[PDB]
């Protein structure tokens, strides 16, 4: 074994106790490298830059992790702590090419991964990036030039900052007559790929910084989680605007129609594995104000009926059909966040940011490898596209819905309310009749496409 | 077969709601939490002699699906309104809450607890007599909890249960 030097010279030296790192049983499933349960920063920062095998793993859900634990500052500094190794022949020979080398490449790969994948830290402090550049200046060796030169071109890069699609399907509305755009004038099969396509980007653009430490729920969500925000307020957005379409077709044959239409969009986000897209007409459903309409569901077709229940049953037993669903099918799909924001949310409040172990604190890091499979996941959804292509008037046109207008939350969704107990009246009250809104014809051109591909 | 009770919790983000069912499901020895598991929402009780199983829908984290409430609340049989004793404006959303579980359940007496979680040691703002006035007002019980000590917990949740089997 070698010979290293004492804590005092150099703290990374300290060995491995019960008081400062601890495993889970197993091991890395696909490279036999112990799990760490936890550890203390410095014994984190040793294994991350660990001089007998490279782990790539735990630095990547380190570097996305590390901040609920070590500032971004105090990280810096305790890797040049470590890359600045002092000596303790054959002995020193041995030394410097099977500790020192090894161990000042893991910090060079730890400083380009930091770069590459979480340059965010740089840009919200600039003083951080100067530090890093001044420390990857003083690096000299034949074995380092190589990543050093490498880190140097994703600094500036980062500071500088298929085949043919389905044609796209118009109905009564046609290309540019944008004034004549809504609900029934638009062609079902283009609203859901339009909409297919805006919540595919929404979804994205949404980074791990807007997640670990469960951002999108504290004071600044707005500075910290702008882009999930941005994709929630969609979703609530096209919820909202379909129960409006519903509740404000007072009569009873035009909102058949209406329902039945959306119903078809259902259908097509199912077929696009847009499931948020599916979720967003299962919430519109199931709300208050379209869920008490019987006399409109007792005359929608039975086959749309049957779609609308296997939508419906996606989210029943805590999204057990929706889980087992997003498991079976590869991308491109849009999958519903909610479930990964609940599941990062309850690791984070439900498990312990510290282990204590004869009386000494160590960093859970098994929470945080936790959060970072999550949003693995989210991101393993993120790399492939829809080949669909875009129609710029109609996406604007969904870009710029704002069903409630300047009305708050509660004036809006009682008004809604108000307006189905208006056309469908509570019981022993009869049903009236309404005129007609719509002076085009209602029917459907239906979820197939019109023509060949 | 045993009865089983759709438990909702309902309330205010940011202010750490979810330690109410974390601390129910998990052991009151053990703290290694996975919200991925079916044991994770579902629980084997004794409520006065009677055996059942609590199964709890907590959305924590999903406030700004405002549009999915009532499809999530339509699942439960029994309500527990949740406010932190540390946050006013968490206690005063209170009444929207209780009022659309009102309008989704289509009914003003749906099975319903408020309940006051001290979820960290910063100051109290919520007095007790003033969430024991608002319960009142509403004809409900009112339970106060603690998540770091688990005190009260089992007490929120047992009373909602017996609220469902009086109802
Ligand atoms: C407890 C509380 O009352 N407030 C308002 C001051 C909070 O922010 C809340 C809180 C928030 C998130 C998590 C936790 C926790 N550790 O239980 C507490």
């Amino acid at each position: 074994q070698m010979r290293l030097p004492s804590a005092d010279v150099y703290r990374f030296a300290e060995p491995d106790s019960e008081e400062n790192i601890i495993f889970e049983e197993n091991m890395q499933p696909k490279a036999g490298i112990p799990i760490i349960k936890a550890g203390t920063v410095i014994k984190l920062i040793e294994r991350l830059t660990y001089h007998m095998y490279a782990d790539p793993n735990f630095v990547r859900t380190f570097l996305t992790t590390y901040r609920s634990f070590c500032k971004p500052q105090e990280l810096l500094s305790l890797i040049i702590e470590r890359f600045e190794i002092p000596e303790p022949s054959a002995e020193l020979k041995r030394f410097r090419k099977e500790y020192i080398q090894p161990v000042q490449l893991r910090v060079l790969n730890v400083c380009r991964h930091w770069v590459e994948h979480h340059f965010y830290d740089f840009e919200r402090d600039a003083y951080l990036l100067q530090r890093m550049e001044e420390f990857i200046g003083t690096v000299r060796g034949k074995a380092m030039k190589k990543w050093v030169e490498s880190i140097t071109k994703i600094i500036q890069r980062k500071k500088i900052a298929q085949s043919s699609p389905p044609t796209v399907e118009w109905h009564i509305s046609r290309p540019g007559h944008i004034e004549t755009f809504d609900l029934l004038t638009l062609h079902p099969i283009e609203i859901a790929r339009q909409l297919t396509l805006l919540e595919s980007d929404l979804y994205r653009a949404v980074q791990p910084s807007e997640l670990v430490g469960s951002v999108w729920t504290k004071e600044d969500k707005e500075i910290n989680s702008p882009n999930l925000l941005k994709m929630i307020r969609h979703t609530t957005n096209l919820t909202l605007w379909f129960e409006k379409c519903i509740v404000e077709t007072e009569n009873l044959e035009e909102r058949v129609a209406v329902v039945s239409r959306i119903i078809e969009i259902l259908q097509v986000f199912q077929e696009l594995n847009n499931f948020n897209g599916v979720l967003e007409v299962v919430s519109a459903m199931n709300s208050s104000p379209v869920y008490r309409l019987d006399h409109t569901f007792e005359q929608i077709p039975s086959r749309q009926k049957k779609i609308l229940e296997e939508a419906h049953e996606l989210s029943e037993d805590h999204y057990k059909k929706y889980l087992a669903k997003l498991r079976s099918i590869n991308p491109p799909c849009v999958p519903f966040f909610g479930i990964y924001l609940t599941n990062i949310l309850k690791t984070e409040e439900g498990n312990p940011e510290v282990l204590k172990r004869h009386g000494k604190e160590l960093i859970n890091f098994s929470k945080r490898r936790k959060v970072a499979e999550i949003t693995g996941e989210i991101q393993q959804y993120q790399n492939q596209p829809y080949c669909l292509r875009v129609e710029s008037d109609i996406k604007r046109f969904f870009e710029n819905l704002n069903p409630m207008g300047n009305s708050m939350e509660k004036e809006f969704t009682d008004y809604l309310f108000n307006k189905s107990l208006e056309i469908e009246p509570r019981n022993p009250k009869p049903l009236p009749r309404f005129p007609k809104k719509y002076s085009y014809p209602l029917k459907s051109p239906g979820v197939r496409p019109s023509n060949p591909r | 077969h045993m009865t089983e009770y759709k438990l909702v919790v309902v309330g205010a983000g940011g202010v750490g709601k979810s330690a109410l069912t974390i601390q129910l499901i998990q052991n009151h020895f053990v703290d290694e939490y996975d919200p991925t598991i079916e044991d994770s929402y579902r629980k084997q009780v004794v409520i006065d002699g009677e055996t059942c199983l609590l199964d709890i829908l907590d959305t924590a984290g999903q406030e700004e699906y405002s549009a999915m409430r009532d499809q999530y609340m339509r699942t439960g049989e029994g309500f527990l309104c949740v406010f932190a004793i540390n946050n006013t404006k968490s206690f005063e959303d209170i009444h929207q809450y209780r009022e659309q579980i009102k309008r989704v359940k289509d009914s003003d007496d749906v099975p319903m607890v408020l309940v006051g979680n001290k979820c960290d040691l910063a100051a109290r703002t919520v007095e007790s007599r003033q969430a024991q006035d608002l319960a009142r007002s509403y004809g409900i019980p009112y339970i106060e909890t603690s998540a770091k000590t688990r005190q009260g917990v089992e007490d929120a949740f047992y009373t909602l249960v017996r609220e469902i089997r009086q109802h």
